């Protein structure tokens, strides 16, 4: 079928562009009809390194990454430092899903090196600073899916659940 | 306080037993005997406090105030037993046994298996250091006896072989070399494998079949037919009486306790299913 | 504006549909002037006319498998896959068809004389009510279809899987939807789901509890569909039908009464109700209500997204309409009851029994607000964007309805992951915190006391125990003087606490006539129906536990009428019928004015303390066998009925294949497509059977698409040159069709479920309840409920091996007894020439729980229902099907007596039946311990039997050779004997087969014949 | 830190109401709680810590007046650690490692998640391998015929374990560990007994995942009530909602009070621990703050022994 | 400090060799003493392949992997694509909690990138057919732990749950 990508959700900026794709196939990820965020990716037991994005894959099932099969090609200048994945496309934990998927996916995910060089202990956190919330939602949350200010007059519902519907596991290390 | 000491006692069956629970199991008995967890038989707790108690209110009318007062009352049960028995767990059933060595006659034999003796130990740790009553020697040898689970073990013998209930050949081997007998009748105890043991058990239980006669023209009545079981006479089990430190239960500990050889168990009494000697564990 | 044309959608296929076409006598030809459709349209002499364009082009193209299983001309054709035979298949085998013959309306008169009668039954209603002329006629179209002697007629000869009903009952459902899409495109499915039911029966003390509580949950659903079938018409639902509804023919004749109408017309349909929906008793106009509880507590509507309140339709307003609506109305209908319930008391300050519920009524209100049973309400929406492609259909189309359904079941399975209890709805934290309650009876020395019928709930009503009532009941506020305490102590025996919901569960005891607060609903006044009732006083007697176990003394008490009560003469036993007392209980009804009175209670005469020996003395003077203490509650739940709805096939295959084994079905391919194409292949009937087959073989082993389809083609392009007057083929588009529908089939693996399937389950389903109804009766049986796929009855423990065994049977349609009207015939039930399908695939399990009559009804139907759930999806027995031993898990008979329990399964064979041949294998076993007891009785075996097998049982089930077995059972028996020359052998199927058990607290013997011989224990055990 | 509850012979926790012969023509009967609420851990140790010049009035006043915040009960075996599991009607023992998969589990589709949660209740459910009922049928006699009353017969479905078990809480001050070490106790109805050994442990307490696994049974405060039985969906994935009694008070031999509750075993989203926050009154939150030290609002989170309150 | 090492075990004999000397290092975490497996660990989102024997993810918690954790450098050969972690020992989720935690942690994991070629139908299974259980004493259960049959006559218990203590979702194509 199609291809996604790779994306954490964090406080940090950094992820606006490396998708190049703003229409895609005739599927869509995740889908927003006035009530929030929809199809949402969850990813379990890949610690996160936010500053310097790469994540570190931890071993604890007890950390999650609230990310988003972001629709399209990984820019084709990666994925010799990533890993990347054709899955049977069940095995995606998709939070509340809105269409059906006819479980056929493959999924490039970037990646790291096992960091060996300080002790490891990461550390949950929650999206903090709404007005860094509009801006997130401007930079990489406008010009994926552009159906935003496109139909919605709502931002009370689609902006502050992404308040706490995406919480992470960051190390600082 | 609150079950400061403990009495532990034998129950040993002077005639068979039938301490029924209904049609309970799934067996071909139509009368069946209460049940362990483990199939093995048993005696409620509840069946056991209240026959002793009837027969105590019967052969100690005047002392009526401090039986209550251990036991129960009637009416007016707002008032907690301060006396309590645990369910009584089988400790060791006779077996027929047809030796073929030690040079020593034997034909009938106290059998058990681990797990009994585990659910023995079970009740016996959970008095000695933790109430004030001490004898230690009793839990020593049972500890001693547990340690060599999965092999049939025989005690104070000499026997290395024999079969058992008619039906099943066993090898035994001594303990270590000598031991103090647990029970004071002077037959030999094996423990056997938990497989082995088991079936030589239920083989030493009793299940007959009964039949109620036509009065009058002497031949069965139409469906008068049902079976029973017993345990066998000779059969131990083991139970403890737990006391809450109180005056009437010095009383009970005193002036009753020390007075009770033989009670009735069960039911089934006009055969005669349920004379039993107390033996406390004390002398 | 005016809406609901549906009238159009009922008539919408001509009488002779199989008879038209593919004519027989074509006399009606020539004697009446398209085939079709001017007898269409002569039939339509009441109302609104035909149109061609809007209803059948798309809607009846959309109802039926029919038409995607042929392909959309040769299911419009008429005329090439043609069969100058007729049958009618069942929609669950299509081997066994029927024999249709024709002595059908075939004149212009002969059948002009059906439009008398649908005349004469449409002409009390005027135009005034739009509605009622349809809610009138969509029910006895079937009934006076069958007055006269009219055998049905198959859905259309080209495929006879579906009958002439269905395919045109379930063209309205889908009409709903071709209204609401023509206009703002809203279609819905809406689901009621009623939580709780299990522990809500569970809850009571006496059979009358047990029995309106069954009763409340089928009034209080049956309230909320009031609405939806006096709004949108009748066909607004699919499960439970109503075809052969009683609830409905009961609540269509009581909207007859209204408006005002003669009693003098409504006997002519009260006649096809008492004939049909009923099997021959009036005894529910006696009564004034329904006798049996019937609406299954869950319930599937089809609904077009409109409303009223316009003064006439419009597109509905909200995404939750319906779900706000279905649960105000439900809360609605509860608080409706328990305030006629207040006004009928208040009508009887006297009495005692009344004035304490009047008394204590009033001091719950704010607790007896909420209602004592919750609903659970789902919904799925569908459009336009989903149906058309802007001027037609659609291909993939025709499957949104097996996808919308399962997306609504999917919903309700996960939404069933967390129950939440009715009771955790009340506030009580301070009412028990702080002594609030009103303890109206004695006073609790420990805060308050639960419920002795509830368990859970605190109680109102304290009643002392039995050791001196009046010196207390009068100075407490129970009663008032010593003639209202014998009829409080009438209904609430010594030491009865209850909560203010059993409370009321007891007061609608009393007189069950105040359902019809609920059972109408929305038609007369709440107040009507109290005077109706305070005017004419009837007493009803509920059987208890102690009238059940003690039947067979009644019945031998009543064979000597006299001769015993010449003895007595003096307690009332053998007196008069001092009032017309009457009751729900067959039995009971049927054995009245036979001397001795039934409305005495044998916890009073022969199972009382102080009496009992001066009974037993009085029936050892007479032959009279002294009762027993014991009863059988018999439970019954279908099996897989949930996936049957969704065309699974574990209902085909109840062990081989698990419902878990779904999730990825490409695993067992091979099971599926054999019994799928099976299906298939013989589902056709004509030389229609050798296109599809060959179509399949071209589906085989992943063929080809493109390629094949010149070997089928070269016989499809061969039949449409086989006529004169064919038009048009695009039969690249057709047969392409055609391979993906089966393609379809096959990938996901179910059968794909258009409305007539639905229609056809529901209503086959409430067929074999009918059936099932005259059968528990022919048992002195009892009804909790039953209905449709389930059952929950009370009988001796005498005649429930014979009950198990004949329901099982019927439940198949193989019987040889007529119930009443109807006569069922090997798979299908014959209703005087009208052959209705049946469920001879469903399996169905058995709980049977020998309870003394004393036993707490609570732990009684919790036990019962544990081990109907429990046991049938934890056991497994051996089965072979194709020749191999498998595994199965499903249709059986659990049993238990106080500890002893057995498995007796019912199928021993996975297609459980495929040919005539297997029909009398159901129930097999069962007839053999049946024989076995009739030689235990008569003495020519010796109970020793049931305690002798377990040294046998080694040897034979080491045992390897079968008449080495054989022998061995018979030697085994023949030490207890059986007979001189021994005549009576086990018959050499019951060998070999192992029961297992996932490794739970039900101990089983793993061998058949061991858990017949523990069946036998079970049942004498109880008696 | 950790006491260990050992259980001497079958339990009885009683489920229901009233048991006792009151109504004449009739058995009575009785069915025990496979884990025992928190309140009756909390009143055996109270019983085993009582004082005589105490409260008398509201129990958890005077019995929280001797406890700890006591974390809710599982089963031990021999080391192994098992955990309930409740859905709708049912109640399962799993162990640790089969809660891991269980929030995505429930999110898988439909055919796939039903077959799922169906494998995990009756394929991986490990409680009819160490505890099964053990139905008691018994009666009382009257001394006159040596027979049996009227109808004073009465059933009573005990708890039999097949093998050693144990029940873990956790208890936080060590001064009421050295006091209640090697007691016998009176552990449940109709006089069953239990021992209670304490050995010093530790586990984590302050984590937040998405879900969590309700050890003890999360009452509602009745305020709530209305606006939690609109929108179950936000606060629970799977499990039981229902009506419990807190029990039966000793000192005042009164039947305590009615509340709604989510029984353990069920999964609750994380939704719900603000969600009580927010709704709930100071004084209110007073009466709560002692049903959390006896050990109601106990939860777990499927990927380690989180212990976390929910109020505290 | 010491270094651990997450072997897998899939139903095939590829784990005959891991470490190049029979034990080597000081002390060992996962025991094996008279009742248990102890402190096994199940590692999630991941898959195992029987054949080609190495690690192939698939992220989700409903796939796990299940190895045990020894004390050895991974054949001194490789390690190019063995990840060599370190975690402070409480995101180390170890089953059969029963001995004594390190807290300095550092693990060799076999595993190979999941190289996207084919649709992964990760299917699981269980650990039996014991023809195939009973030859792996002495090479998965002595060649590194010697110390089972030196004390132990209690082999088929720890063979008990042998029987259920491991168990994955393995590659099959
Ligand atoms: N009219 C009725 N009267 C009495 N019992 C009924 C009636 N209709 C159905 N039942 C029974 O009640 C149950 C209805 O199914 P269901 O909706 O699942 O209720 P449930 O068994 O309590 N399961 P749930 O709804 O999840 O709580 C089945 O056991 C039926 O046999
Ligand atoms: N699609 C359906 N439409 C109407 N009623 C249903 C449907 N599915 C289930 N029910 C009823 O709701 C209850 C569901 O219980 P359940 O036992 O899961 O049904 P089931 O299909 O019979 N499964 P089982 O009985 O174990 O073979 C039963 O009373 C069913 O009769
Ligand atoms: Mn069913
Ligand atoms: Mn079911
Ligand atoms: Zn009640």
């Amino acid at each position: 079928s199609t291809q996604r990508e790779y994306v954490f959700i964090p406080i940090t900026n950094s992820i606006t562009i490396d998708v190049k794709i703003t229409i895609g196939g005739s599927d869509h990820i995740t889908n927003i009809d006035e009530r929030g965020i929809h199809n949402v990716l969850v990813i379990t037991g890949y610690a996160v390194d936010e500053k310097n994005g790469r994540l570190v894959p931890t071993l604890d099932p007890c950390d999650y990454v609230k990310g988003i099969l972001v629709a399209g090609t990984p820019q084709q200048a990666q994925s010799n430092d990533f890993l990347t994945l054709k899955l049977p496309a069940n095995k995606l934990y998709l939070i509340r899903k809105k269409g059906n998927i006819s479980d056929d996916l493959k999924i490039y995910i970037p990646y790291s090196s096992p960091d060996a060089r300080n002790s490891m202990k990461t550390k949950p956190v929650s999206i903090s600073d709404d007005t860094i919330v509009n801006n997130i939602i401007k930079e990489v949350f406008d010009k994926i899916y552009n159906i935003t200010q496109k139909e919605k007059v709502k931002i009370e519902k689609v902006k502050e659940d992404i308040k706490e519907l995406f919480s992470y596991y960051a190390l600082e290390q | 306080p609150y079950y400061a000491f403990a009495e532990p006692f034998f129950i040993h069956a002077i005639t068979h037993l039938h301490v029924g629970s209904g049609s309970s199991v799934e067996e071909e008995i139509a009368l069946p005997f209460q049940r362990d967890e483990l199939g093995y038989p048993t005696i409620y707790a509840s069946s056991l406090k209240g026959a002793i108690k009837s027969f105590l209110l019967k052969e100690f009318p005047d002392k009526r105030d401090v039986i209550y007062k251990v036991l129960g009352e009637d009416e007016n049960p707002e008032e907690a037993s301060l006396g309590t028995f645990l369910d009584a767990i089988l400790f060791a059933i006779p077996s027929r046994i047809i030796e073929i060595d030690s040079a020593k006659p034997y034909v009938w034999v106290y059998v058990t298996t681990y797990e009994l003796l585990k659910k023995v130990k079970l009740y016996l740790d959970s008095i000695s250091q933790l109430s004030n009553a001490s004898f230690s020697n009793l839990k020593n040898k049972i500890d001693t006896i547990l340690a060599k689970e999965g092999k049939n073990i025989t005690l104070d013998s000499d026997l290395k072989s024999a079969i058992l209930n008619e039906d099943f050949y066993v090898e035994l081997e001594a303990l270590n070399n000598k031991i103090p007998s647990i029970i004071n009748a002077g037959v030999p105890l094996l423990v056997l494998e938990d497989s082995i043991g088991r079936e030589v058990i239920n083989r030493s239980l009793i299940r007959v079949r009964r039949i109620r006669i036509d009065r009058d023209k002497k031949v069965v009545e139409t469906g008068g037919l049902w079976s029973e079981e017993y345990v066998p006479m000779k059969t131990i089990f083991f139970s403890v009486l737990l006391g809450k430190e109180s005056k009437e239960s010095a009383i009970f500990a005193s002036c009753i306790l020390r007075n009770l050889r033989y009670v009735i168990l069960g039911g089934k009494e006009t055969i005669g299913k349920g004379i039993v000697e107390l033996r406390w564990v004390k002398d | 504006e005016f809406l609901d044309y549906k009238i159009i959608a009922l008539l919408h296929d001509p009488p002779n549909k199989a008879w038209v076409i593919t004519g027989r006598a074509r006399n009606l030809t020539q004697q009446l002037s398209r085939k079709h459709e001017k007898v269409a349209k002569y039939i339509i002499n009441q109302l609104f006319g035909k149109n061609y364009s809007e209803k059948v082009d798309n809607a009846d193209k959309l109802a039926s498998s029919i038409d995607r299983y042929l392909g959309s001309i040769v299911y419009k054709e008429r005329s090439l896959f043609e069969n100058r035979s007729i049958f009618l298949k069942n929609i669950l085998l299509s081997n066994i068809q029927r024999d249709i013959g024709n002595l059908f309306p075939k004149d212009k008169s002969k059948l002009d004389n059906l439009i008398l009668e649908y005349k004469k039954l449409l002409n009390v209603i005027n135009k005034t009510n739009l509605i009622l002329k349809y809610q009138l006629f969509y029910l006895i179209y079937e009934l006076v279809w069958i007055d006269s002697k009219y055998e049905n007629t198959p859905s259309d000869t080209r495929n006879p899987t579906h009958t002439i009903f269905d395919h045109l009952y379930a063209t309205a459902a889908m009409m709903n939807w071709i209204l609401s899409l023509e206009k703002e495109a809203k279609g819905y499915l809406l689901g009621i789901d009623t939580i709780g039911v299990a522990d809500f029966i569970s809850k009571g003390r006496k059979t009358r509890d047990l029995w309106i509580s069954s009763y409340l949950v089928s009034a209080l659903l049956w309230y909320v569909i009031t609405w939806f079938i006096e709004e949108y018409g009748p066909d607004v639902i699919l499960f439970p039908s109503l075809r052969f509804n009683q609830f409905y023919a009961f609540y269509l004749l009581e909207k007859l009464r209204k408006e005002g109408v003669s009693e003098d017309v409504i006997d002519e349909i009260k006649e096809l109700i008492t004939k049909y929906i009923f099997n021959g008793d009036d005894l529910f106009e006696n009564l004034k209500i329904p006798p049996y509880p019937i609406i299954p507590g869950r319930i599937t509507l089809i609904l077009p997204g409109l409303i009223r309140e316009g003064e006439e339709y419009k597109k509905v307003q909200d995404d939750n309409c319906f779900i706000s609506k279905v649960k105000e109305r439900y809360n609605e209908g509860w608080r409706k009851l328990i305030e006629g319930l207040r006004c009928y008391s208040e009508r009887k300050r006297e009495d005692g029994f009344w004035n304490l519920v009047c008394r204590v009524l009033k001091l719950t209100e704010d607790l007896l607000q909420t209602t004592p049973l919750n609903i659970r309400v789902k919904q799925v929406s569908v459009t336009e964007d989903e149906i058309f492609n802007n001027n037609k259909l659609r291909s993939d189309s025709w499957k949104i309805y097996d996808n919308k359904y399962r997306q609504l079941v999917s919903e309700f399975k996960k939404s069933k992951l967390v129950k939440v209890t009715p009771e955790s709805r009340l506030k009580l934290f301070e009412l028990t915190k702080f002594d609030k309650l009103p303890q109206i009876g004695e006073k609790s020395k420990r805060g308050y006391e639960f419920c002795t019928s509830c368990g859970v709930l605190p109680a109102v009503v304290i009643m002392p125990k039995e050791d001196e009532l009046e010196k207390k009941l009068i100075d407490l506020g129970i009663a008032r003087d010593e003639k209202d305490v014998r009829s409080i102590k009438n209904m609430i025996s010594p030491g009865e606490r209850l909560c203010p919901w059993c409370l009321v569960k007891r007061a609608l005891g009393a007189e069950p006539r105040l359902m019809r607060i609920l059972l109408l609903g929305d038609l007369y006044s709440v107040e009507k129906i109290v005077n109706e009732i305070v005017s004419r006083d009837v007493k009803i007697e509920i059987p208890s536990t102690s009238d059940i176990a003690s039947i067979k003394t009644f019945e031998e008490m009543i064979e000597k009428k006299n001769e015993i009560c010449e003895d007595l003469k003096e307690e009332e036993v053998c007196e008069k019928p001092s009032e017309s007392v009457l009751s729900m209980w067959q039995w009971f009804n049927k054995n009245y004015y036979n001397g001795i009175n039934l409305t005495i209670d044998p916890e009073e005469y022969w199972f009382s303390e102080k009496r009992r020996r001066y009974y037993f003395s009085v029936f050892r003077r007479h032959r009279i066998t002294f009762p027993s203490p014991y009863y059988a509650l018999v439970r019954a739940d279908s099996d897989y009925l949930g996936d049957l709805l969704e065309g699974k096939l574990t209902p085909y295959l109840a062990g081989i294949i698990d419902s878990g084994d779904y999730a990825n079905i490409s695993e067992k391919k091979e099971e599926v497509n054999k019994l799928l194409e099976e299906y298939l292949v013989n589902a056709g009937s004509g030389s229609i059977v050798d296109y599809v087959k060959t179509v399949l073989k071209c589906i085989r082993e992943n063929l080809n698409k493109c390629s094949c389809a010149e070997k089928i083609y070269s016989n499809e392009v061969a039949k449409v040159m086989f006529r004169v007057n064919v038009e048009k083929a695009n039969v690249e588009e057709e047969v392409k069709n055609s391979l993906e529908y089966f393609e379809t089939i096959l990938n996901e693996g179910r059968i794909i479920v258009t409305p007539a399937w639905h229609v056809s389950i529901s209503s086959a389903l409430n067929r074999g309840l009918l059936v099932e109804l005259e059968l528990v009766n022919k048992h002195k049986g009892f009804v909790i409920y039953a209905g449709g796929d389930d059952l929950l009855a009370m009988l001796p423990v005498d005649e429930v091996l014979d009950f198990i065994k004949e329901s099982r049977r019927a439940f198949a349609g193989f019987g040889t007894e007529k119930l009443g009207n109807m006569c069922l015939e090997n798979g299908f039930v014959r209703i005087n020439n009208a052959y209705y399908p049946s469920l001879p695939i469903v399996g169905r399990s058995y709980s049977v729980i020998i309870a003394h009559y004393a036993d707490p009804l609570f732990f009684v139907i919790n036990d019962s229902y544990n081990l109907l759930e429990e046991g049938k999806e934890i056991i497994r027995y051996r089965v072979m099907y194709n020749g191999e031993y498998k595994d199965a898990k499903k249709d059986v008979a659990i049993f238990r007596y106080q500890g002893l329990t057995s498995v007796i399964p019912l199928s021993l064979k996975r297609p459980i039946v495929s040919s005539v041949s297997d029909f009398n294998e159901i129930a097999s076993i069962i007839d053999v311990i049946l024989e076995l007891k009739k030689r235990i009785d008569e003495g020519r075996i010796s109970v020793s039997l049931l305690y002798d097998y377990e040294k046998y049982k080694h040897l034979i089930v080491a045992s390897d050779e079968k008449y080495l077995t054989e022998f061995l059972v018979k030697d085994w028996i023949k030490r207890n004997s059986l007979r001189k020359h021994v005549e009576f052998t086990i018959d050499e199927k019951l060998y070999g087969v192992r029961l297992t058990i996932e490794n739970y607290p039900i101990k089983i013997p793993n061998d058949l014949i061991s858990n017949i011989v523990y069946t036998l224990r079970i049942i004498y055990g109880g008696e | 830190k950790r006491v260990l509850i050992k259980p001497l012979e079958p339990l009885m926790f009683r489920s229901q109401g009233e048991f006792e012969p009151l109504i004449t023509g009739s058995h009575t009967a009785a069915q025990s709680l496979i884990i025992p609420r928190p309140s009756t851990i909390a009143g055996m140790l109270g019983y085993i810590l009582f004082n005589k010049s105490s409260g008398t009035g509201d129990w958890l006043s005077d019995l929280t007046n001797l406890l700890a915040t006591i974390y809710g009960t599982f089963i031990e075996t021999n080391g192994e650690y098992l955990f309930p599991l409740r859905m709708g009607n049912h109640l399962a023992l799993v162990d640790q490692q089969h809660l891991i998969n269980l929030p995505t589990l429930l999110e898988k589709e439909y055919e796939r998640r039903e077959k799922g949660i169906y494998e995990l209740f009756y394929d991986k459910n490990k409680l009819f391998q160490i505890i099964n009922h053990q139905d008691r049928i018994g009666i009382s006699i009257d001394k006159s015929t040596r027979t049996v009353k009227e109808h004073y017969l009465y059933s009573a479905r005990y708890l039999a374990f097949k093998k050693e078990v144990n029940y873990v809480i956790f208890i936080d001050n060590d001064a009421i560990s050295d006091k209640i070490n090697g007691k016998i106790v009176n552990f449940g109805g109709e006089n069953r007994i239990a021992k209670l050994e304490v050995d010093d442990y530790k586990v984590d307490t302050s984590i937040e995942e998405e879900y969590y696994l309700a050890l003890s049974p999360i009452l509602i405060p009745d305020e709530a009530l209305d606006n939690f039985l609109d929108n179950i969906s936000d606060y629970v994935a799977m499990g039981k909602v229902d009506k419990i009694s807190l029990g039966f008070d000793i000192a005042n031999t009164k039947r305590k009070e009615m509340l709604t509750a989510i029984l353990e075993g069920s999964i609750v989203k994380r939704s719900i621990i603000d969600f009580i926050k927010n709704e709930i009154k100071n004084d209110l939150r007073y009466r709560f703050s002692k049903y959390e030290k006896i050990g109601y609002n106990t939860l777990m989170s499927l990927c380690k022994l989180a212990l976390r309150k929910i109020l505290s």
